[PDB]
RNA sequence: AGAUCUUGGUGGUAGUAGCAAAUAUUCAAACGAGAACUUUGAAGGCCGAAGUGGAGAAGGGUUCCAUGUGAACAGCAGUUGA
């Protein structure tokens, strides 16, 4: 399939894709801005750190009405968050792009996100009801991810 | 209600019987266009006529 | 019969509950 | 060692102060597996039917003030789990709380 | 696994309410396996199955 | 380019308002990839017979029962479900 910025070497990269995935679009996005660039293994452990709620994702652009957190000050900013759903499909996501690593070969303790997208998905509608015989949308907002991992040390 | 009509109760009958989803193998003929039942009724959602 | 490892264990087979529940009759598996 | 069981006393009633009405024997509950888990460093707590009936036992506003239990540190090398050790939290019923230490306890 | 037929026949068995019937909850995996009140009562009558005591009311304070 | 134009689609608002009527949950275990919500047991409570109990009429029409699934739906979740 065609991945936006193909890989500068296809041979020291492995990628990974997710379709529809059932995340919010603003939480992810700000999730895969945090982790850009990391290191594989940095990457894993700020995930599950966000998960347990010890290091935030910094909200930066979508950040309207996001609370202030202390752990927000690691990056250059005030407003952070931990959003458990992203942190968790963004690990899935790790998982199968290091055994798609392990498939091509290239060893694992070296690998670097250097490119990770969020694209909005087609969202899907559920109704909600309000106070004068009115009727609402209650959209949800999926999201694609890709990413590409690349060999460097 | 539990008393009813043998109208009424046939009437109901044909409407349990076509409440029902398409066979797996109408999808496999030869210029089909048929996804899905396109009819089908939940009792909950929608009201039958009478 | 009964004997001392046999007593100890049973107290607890037959205490179903707290204080002021009946206690269990019999647990007898049958094919 | 690491398979250490000891007998202490919890102020239920110093954990609890200020806490409202529907809330304070859950969070008796809560603050016992924090002391549990502060005392013998592990993360997995479990806590006895007898102790959480013992918490429970005067309804759920007037909870006991102190309450005497005993940790035992317990190996969980049972399956593949995070942590190998599992603290046993029990419940020790005693007539007064005077003069009553943390003490090692034996096996 | 989940025994909430296994719950409904023992109290239309045993004549009581739902409150009143108790699984052993050891023998979960052989009382699952009841799906029939034949079964229900040799759960029964092997005493994985037993009705609960009614909960005192008692009238001495009133005597 | 306009007609509070017609139909369709999409933004900011905004991850915001909000998910606050009727006292209340807790412990352990099982199944399970996964348990605040499922099931079992223990405990603490509520309805308190003018009931949150047991049965009917009208109306509904298969919602009843068993098994299985976890796509969508059940405005959190679900191993549960009308
Ligand atoms: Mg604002
Ligand atoms: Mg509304
Ligand atoms: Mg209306
Ligand atoms: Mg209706
Ligand atoms: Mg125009
Ligand atoms: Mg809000
Ligand atoms: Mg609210
Ligand atoms: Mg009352
Ligand atoms: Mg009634
Ligand atoms: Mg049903
Ligand atoms: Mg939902």
């Amino acid at each position: 399939v065609r991945y936006s910025l193909d890989p500068e070497n296809p041979t020291k990269s492995c990628k990974s894709r997710g379709s529809n995935l059932r995340v919010h679009f603003k939480n992810t996005r700000e999730t895969a801005q945090a982790i850009k660039g990391m290191h594989i293994r940095k990457a894993t452990k700020y995930l599950k750190d966000v998960t347990l709620q010890k290091q935030c994702v910094p909200f930066r652009r979508y950040n309207g009405g996001v609370g202030r957190c202390a752990q927000a000050k690691q990056w250059g900013w005030t407003q952070g968050r931990w959003p458990k759903k992203s942190a968790e499909f963004l690990l899935h996501m790790l998982k199968n792009a290091e055994s798609n690593a392990e498939l091509k070969g290239l060893d694992v303790d070296s690998l670097v996100i250097e490119h990770i997208q969020v694209n909005k998905a087609p969202k899907m509608r559920r109704r909600t009801y309000r106070a004068h015989g009115r009727i609402n949308p209650y959209m949800s907002s999926p999201c694609h991810i890709e990413m590409i991992l690349t060999e460097k040390e | 209600s539990s008393h009813k009509t043998f109208r009424i109760k046939r009437f109901l009958a044909k409407k349990q019987k076509q409440n029902r989803p398409i066979p797996q193998w109408i999808r496999m003929k030869t210029g089909n266009k048929i996804r899905y039942n396109s009819k089908r009724r939940h009792w909950r959602r929608t009201k039958l006529g009478l | 019969i009964m004997n001392q490892e046999k007593l100890a264990k049973l107290q607890a087979q037959v205490r179903i509950g707290g204080k002021g529940t009946a206690r269990r009759k019999k647990k007898v598996v049958h094919r | 060692n690491e398979v250490v069981t000891r007998e202490y006393t919890i102020n239920i009633h110093k954990r609890i102060h200020g806490v409202g009405f529907k809330k304070r024997a859950p969070r008796a509950l809560k603050e016992i597996r924090k002391f549990a888990m502060k005392e013998m460093g592990t993360p997995d707590v479990r806590i006895d039917t007898r102790l959480n009936k013992a918490v429970w036992a005067k309804g759920i506003r007037n909870v006991p003030y102190r309450i005497r239990v005993r940790l035992s540190r317990k190996r969980n090398e049972d399956e593949d789990s995070p942590n190998k050790l599992y603290t046993l939290v029990t419940y020790v019923p005693v007539t007064t709380f005077k003069n009553l230490q943390t003490v090692n306890v034996d096996e | 696994s989940m025994l909430r037929l296994q719950k409904r026949l023992a109290s239309s068995v045993l004549r009581c309410g739902k409150k009143k019937v108790w699984l052993d909850p050891n023998e979960t995996n052989e009382i699952a396996n009841a799906n029939s009140r034949q079964q229900i009562r040799k759960l029964i009558k092997d005493g994985l199955i037993i009705r609960k005591p009614v909960t005192v009311h008692s009238r001495a304070r009133c005597r």
